[PDB]
């Protein structure tokens, strides 16, 4: 029998990830407060790493990774790649941090020419607009665009690393589409909550899966999700995880940590693949949320505590 | 040449300090009667051993050491114990009944009592110095006496000898060999009264060191005689630069100078390596770098945290054996390229090193292997805020229902004076944040 | 903290009394002439805290034998072990106490309780160190009850700074003498919940169903349930009388267990229970060291939270198994130890086992649940209060009704203040 | 990376290795406490003593 607690009642994955500990009858849900706990699905600010490993006869496990935010944060993201030297970078969009820092190496750059802001949202053509924390990226003016519609996507990916830094690929991804064709000067922003608000015309939820999306690269480009995309998708993730390896392991350490990343990737017209931003906290597609969250339990959570969907990223 | 007067209060203080003890006499060749024969000027000299040992006339060499305790069983050990001879009567106080794990019944009802004899016989010790440095201190947080009658002590310090310098070693309270639930309490209690008396602070967690014994040692069930061992070992690594020719960390201002920018933030974390069983048959003797490196996991600090998700605001190296600057060097360019070492903008990246070639001295019959270089890394990191955090949580779990405040004001203390204790915790978490972020 | 002074008063209180001298007696390698006959000096190195050493090297227990009548002080004296105890410490009446309250605390026992007095001071003016006292009696009957929380009373008044300890029986109508031990029990609570550190509740009704449940006696007579008695009182002192880090004086275990002044009633629980060859393992002492039928009062456990708790475990044994098995019970069971105090269980550990047994565990819980226990004597209480009856017994000795009414809600606020701490989060 | 302050003896030696630059109460008061607290003590010591001789009182009127 172990035990665990839950501090983030807001968590839609980790929601069902204690429904099915639960479940198992192997597993007790204690008080949020309770510090006589093997597993903490902790909260997503100020979680308290400190107080971790410190309970003698407890092997204690906690589902985020301290120092993850590096990664996971707009501009902390653009000071990594760019000073990283294992980055330093063909798949990020040139990027620069802007406090209301690079903002006279951000006009160099200015001197195709369309941007985007971001932390409310503004593109423009004219950086003046821009400027009166935030970032400025390229806006990726000839994206790949999907026919029936000829409208914009971005693909969502969810990563698992657990205590032994084992990088895991969820096999089924989603395409956040927009139901609007992209028009050069709605169809822009791919978000779900701003499709959500001609929306579910060709694909339910604007989402389309793999096994679609893959049949469409067929016939449509004579290709396969995997040869044109998936195998830069794994470069890049293995590449940001990599680079913060040595700062987040717990390899060493007196308490354990894994965590569910969502990477956000922008396919452009020649097939190449963009990183546009990590999210810490991710939520995952409404049918896909069984598969996953039990792919948590059996790659995280029971290889540390006893009673495949995954592509292992190999270092 | 400049003296040191050290101070043990309460159990812990008075164990450990019998330990370093022990490790100093056989480390400078001087034998349980005080006697040591490498010694040729009998009777008085100004050598760097001087600073720990005045001279008598029939040549033994006298620990400059005042023991404390409210109770006397621990420092009756003393008295009767291999170095009995190293130490004179006045030097031992004791009284009948002690603090009861009762910091307010150590610093307020039982040290109003015999705060005077130790200043006294601490005066004693103070007459026979050409050069008063200061003072190091030795006590646990978690006791009684260790904490409440510390803290009265560091006033009155800092009252007789306003310019002298006081250097702390203080034991961190843990579970696995805790002896009293309100340590919490205690432990916040006397850093409080005791932060603006004290220079540089060294604290040892009892977890570290617990877990040191078990994997490094192959101890199933380690006791205060296996961790006291070590706490010493780490002792010795630090002040051998006072009782040894050299020119790092000469005097106790150095310390603070080294260490310590800002006042309140003067507690350096101490990391050491390598830990050897002496029960091993054979051991590969590790080298510069693999100790060097070895000073930046987390298993061989003194209290587990992690420095990786904090800055740094000064590193010491001080390395005993077989080293040479070399090879300093090429281990620290290596660990500067994997480890990850911020510091803050406004300190410089750099370390400070010292190298002692007499490599350490174990105890006869230890558990410590014998080895041909050690390193013990000062590094004042603002990670081992950690430490703060857990302490003050527990502070708050129970202070919040007031279990165990009635037997602190029984002894004349003052609701008041916890929450104002707590308060000076919560600045101290503030300012580390500040500097680590 | 060296000396503790020993008082034993009434029936109960010096039958088991003397029970527990015969057992550390043994413990200690003292024969019941008071000379030494052991086989270890683990044996003689706190036995200054229980014993005055005499003029030929004898031990003579720093003990104080009180009673208002003397049927069982005799008793005591023709015992094995009565011959070593101080003769000048027998301080008896004749009148007796009827089983009033009223009689032992305002007239038989006032009458008596200056002569006692003066063995007490002249056994602590040659105490090095005192400690404090320790009283063995019982609640339901007169002079333990009624002279022996008077006698608290007055050596709070002469020694305020010095440990109060008690071992109390508690009344049960399983096990009664009278129907008028509800009032002498709730009189007597009051008294405790103001004038002592410690107290070991001591359940006659726990006692009886272990007898006949556990240990498959049925007709357990008072020497049963002394026996359990015996053993308990030996386990909650090995602390005190071995050396150890742990508890190891009455002041630091009062600090260590009581969180707040008027909760000191403590569940003491013993393992293996007895009346074997096969020696227990570490996690079965521990297993049963914590279950509900090895508690010494009637209470459920997982009826209330554990505020406190203090283990002893007595033998030699993989002291690292000791400290597995206990890390054990509190994780597997953390929902009943309040989470507001860390690290509320405490563990120590002694090489020397009682006699009979290679392996035992003792426990020491200062729960929540300790209010079943009040909350029954207050039911049986009020039961008999709410129609005045046999009050007469007791307003004949001067007492009045307000006296009992005021002891009525003083118990009904020690329940409420347990039930605030049992919710509170 | 810089090496600076090289100190060498029989004992041993010390440097400085620099790999980039930067970007009390008096006496009296303290009597005063620990009177203060005594006096709590000795307050709430006689109130103790004072509830006990209420006591005493209370045992001769019954
Ligand atoms: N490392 C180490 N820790 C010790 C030692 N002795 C006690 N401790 C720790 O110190 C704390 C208890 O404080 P003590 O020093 O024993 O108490 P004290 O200073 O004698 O004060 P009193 O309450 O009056 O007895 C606990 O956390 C113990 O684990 C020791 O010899 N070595
Ligand atoms: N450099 C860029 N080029 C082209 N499109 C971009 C872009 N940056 C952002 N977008 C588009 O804007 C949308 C929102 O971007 P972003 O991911 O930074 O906001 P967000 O974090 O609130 C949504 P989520 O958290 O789900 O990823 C993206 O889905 C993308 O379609
Ligand atoms: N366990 C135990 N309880 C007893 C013994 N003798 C009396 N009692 C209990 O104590 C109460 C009677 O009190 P008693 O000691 O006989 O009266 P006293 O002599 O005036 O103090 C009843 O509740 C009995 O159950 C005994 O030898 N052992
Ligand atoms: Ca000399
Ligand atoms: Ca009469
Ligand atoms: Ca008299
Ligand atoms: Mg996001
Ligand atoms: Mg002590
Ligand atoms: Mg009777």
């Amino acid at each position: 029998m172990y035990t665990f607690v839950v501090r983030d009642e807001n968590s839609s994955v980790y929601a069902e990830v204690s429904r099915l500990l639960l479940a198992t009858g192997q597993w007790k849900r204690l008080r949020k407060d309770n510090p006589r706990f093997n597993l903490m699905l902790g909260e997503r600010n100020r979680l308290p790493f400190g107080r971790l490993g410190h309970e003698p006869g407890l092997v204690q496990l906690v589902n985020y990774y301290r120092g993850a935010d590096k990664l996971c944060r707009k501009a902390s993201l653009v000071k990594l790649i760019k000073t990283s030297p294992e980055l330093s970078c063909t798949w990020f969009p040139e990027s620069y941090v802007i406090y209301p820092d690079e903002r006279e190496v951000f006009l160099a750059a200015y001197n195709g020419n369309v941007w985007i802001a971001k932390s409310g949202i503004l593109i423009s053509s004219e950086a003046s607009e821009l400027l009166d924390v935030h970032v400025i990226q390229k806006y990726l003016e000839k994206p790949l665009l999907l026919e029936p519609g000829h409208r914009k996507f971005d693909i969502r990916s969810w990563v698992l690393v657990d205590h032994l830094y084992n990088i895991y690929l969820y096999r089924e991804g989603v395409l956040r589409t927009s139901s609007e064709p992209y028009n050069s000067a709605t169809c822009h922003l791919t978000n779900h909550c701003i499709q959500k608000e001609n929306y579910g015309r060709y694909e339910e939820g604007n989402e389309m899966f793999f096994e679609e999306f893959n049949q469409y690269l067929m016939d449509a480009l004579n290709t396969t999700l995997e040869n044109s995309i998936l195998l830069q998708i794994k470069h890049i993730i293995r590449s940001c995880l990599m680079c913060i390896e040595p700062a987040i392991s717990t390899k060493h350490l007196h308490y354990q940590s894994f965590q569910l990343f969502g990477f956000d990737f922008m396919v452009d017209e020649e097939l190449k693949v963009w990183l546009i931003e990590v999210n810490g906290a991710p939520a995952c597609a409404q049918k896909l949320y069984a598969e996953l969250c039990q792919g948590i339990v059996d790659v995280a959570i029971s290889s540390v505590f006893p009673l495949s969907i995954f592509i292992k990223l190999h270092h | 040449m400049r003296e040191c007067i050290s101070i043990h209060v309460g159990q812990a203080g008075v164990q450990i300090g019998n330990a370093c003890w022990e490790l100093y006499c056989l480390e400078h060749g001087i034998q349980p009667d005080g006697q040591m024969p490498s010694d040729k000027t009998i009777g008085g000299g100004d050598d760097s051993f001087n600073t720990f040992f005045s001279e008598t006339g029939a040549g033994k060499h006298v620990p400059r050491a005042v023991f404390v305790d409210l109770e006397p069983t621990v420092i009756d050990e003393v008295r009767t114990g291999t170095y009995r001879q190293l130490f004179h009567p006045e030097q031992l106080i004791t009284g009948k009944e002690d603090a009861a794990n009762n910091y307010a019944r150590g610093h307020y009802t039982i040290g109003k009592e015999i705060i005077d004899l130790v200043l006294d016989r601490i005066r004693k010790l103070a007459d026979q110095c050409t050069g008063l440095q200061g003072f190091l201190v030795f006590h646990s947080f978690g006791g009684g006496t260790g904490s409440g009658f510390t803290s009265l002590l560091m006033e009155r310090l800092s009252v007789d000898y306003g310019k002298k310098s006081k250097l702390e070693f203080s034991i961190y309270p843990a579970p696995q060999v805790s002896t009293a639930v309100v340590e919490p309490y205690n432990s916040i209690l006397t850093t409080h009264t005791t932060l603006e008396h004290s220079d540089c602070a060294f604290m040892v967690d009892n977890e570290a060191i617990y877990d040191i014994c078990r994997r490094n040692l192959d101890i199933e069930r380690p006791t205060y005689t296996n961790l006291n061992r070590l706490i010493s070992q780490i002792v010795s690594s630090i002040t051998a630069s006072l009782r040894f020719d050299g020119a790092l960390n000469v005097d106790l201002t150095e310390f603070q100078t080294n260490l310590v920018p800002y006042p309140r933030i003067h507690f350096p974390l101490a990391t050491y390596a390598p830990v050897i069983s002496a029960e091993k048959a054979y051991h590969e003797q590790l080298s510069v770098a693999e100790i060097t490196n070895a000073c930046f996991e987390p298993a061989n600090q003194m209290v587990k945290c992690d420095p990786r998700h904090g800055k740094y605001m000064a590193c010491c190296l001080l390395y005993r054996g077989d080293v040479v600057p070399k090879d300093v060097n090429a281990a620290i360019a290596t660990i500067k390229t994997k480890r990850s070492i911020q510091f803050v903008d406004w300190c410089p990246t750099g370390f400070k090193v010292g190298i002692n070639y007499q490599p350490p001295t174990v105890v006869p019959g230890g558990d410590l292997a014998k080895v041909q270089r050690a390193v013990c890394m000062l590094s004042n990191t603002t990670a081992i805020a950690e430490a703060w955090a857990r302490l003050d949580h527990k502070f708050d779990l129970m202070y919040a229902k007031r279990a165990f405040v009635h037997w602190y004001v029984g002894e004349g203390m003052e609701e008041g004076e916890f929450s104002e204790a707590r308060e000076d915790m919560a600045a101290l978490e503030k300012d580390y944040e500040e500097v680590g972020v | 903290m060296r000396e503790i002074v020993h008082i034993q008063a009434g029936q109960c209180g010096n039958q088991i009394g003397a029970k527990f001298w015969e057992v550390i007696s043994d413990e200690h390698g003292i024969d019941p002439t008071g000379s030494y006959h052991g086989d270890s000096d683990l044996q003689l190195e706190r036995i200054n805290v229980y014993y005055n050493e005499a003029t030929g090297n004898k031990y003579v227990p720093r003990a104080i034998l009180v009673d208002l009548e003397p049927g069982t002080m005799d008793s005591v004296r023709s015992g094995p072990f009565g011959q070593i105890f101080r003769p000048d410490n027998f301080v008896f009446g004749q009148s007796g106490a009827g089983n009033n309250w009223a009689k032992g605390h305002y007239t038989e026992g006032a009458e008596l309780v200056d002569s006692v007095l003066d063995v007490v001071r002249k056994e602590s003016e040659s105490c090095d160190c005192l400690q404090g006292f320790q009283l063995t009696h019982s609640l339901g009957g007169g002079t333990g009850s009624g002279m022996g929380t008077l006698l608290i009373s007055k050596i709070r008044e002469e020694y305020p700074d010095r440990i109060m300890n008690t071992f109390s029986v508690m009344p049960s109508p399983k096990v009664s003498d009278t129907v008028v031990e509800p009032y002498n029990a709730t009189l007597s609570v009051h008294q405790l919940v103001e004038n002592t550190d410690e107290t070991y509740c001591i359940d006659n009704e726990a006692l009886y169903d272990i007898c006949f449940r556990t240990l498959k006696l049925t007709t357990p007579t008072y020497g049963d349930l002394n026996h359990l008695v015996s053993a308990t009182m030996s386990g909650v002192t090995t602390c005190l009388r071995f050396p150890g880090q742990l508890n190891a004086d009455l002041r630091k275990l009062a600090v260590n267990m009581v969180p707040f002044p008027r909760l000191h009633f403590f569940m003491p629980g013993f393992a293996p229970l007895t009346s074997q060859y096969r020696a227990l393992t570490v996690p079965e002492l521990t297993q049963q060291m914590f279950d509900s039928k090895n508690m010494m009062a009637a209470c459920d456990p997982r009826h209330g939270r554990y505020l406190t708790v203090a283990a002893i475990f007595r033998g030699r044994m993989s002291m690292k198994e000791v400290d597995e098995q206990m890390l054990n019970v509190q994780n597997k069971n953390s929902s009943y130890f309040v989470e507001w105090i860390p690290n509320n269980v405490k563990t120590a550990v002694c090489d020397i086992p009682p006699r009979g047994l290679k392996m035992s565990a003792t426990f020491i819980g200062n729960s929540t649940a300790i209010q079943e226990l009040f909350k029954r004597i207050s039911e049986q209480f009020t039961a008999m209060f709410r129609r005045k009856a046999f009050l007469h017994w007791y307003t004949g000795e001067g007492m009045d009704e307000m006296e009992f009414t005021e002891a009525e809600s003083n118990m009904n606020d020690l329940v409420s203040e347990y039930q605030q701490y049992q919710d509170a989060t | 990376m810089e090496v600076i302050e090289l100190n060498k003896c029989t004992s041993g030696q010390s440097f400085e290795v620099i790999l980039k630059p930067p970007s009390d109460p008096s006496l009296e008061e303290i009597q005063k406490k620990l009177e203060a607290a005594e006096e709590r003590r000795k307050y709430q010591e006689a109130e103790l003593l004072k509830h006990l001789a209420e006591k005493r009182e209370h045992e001769r009127e019954v």
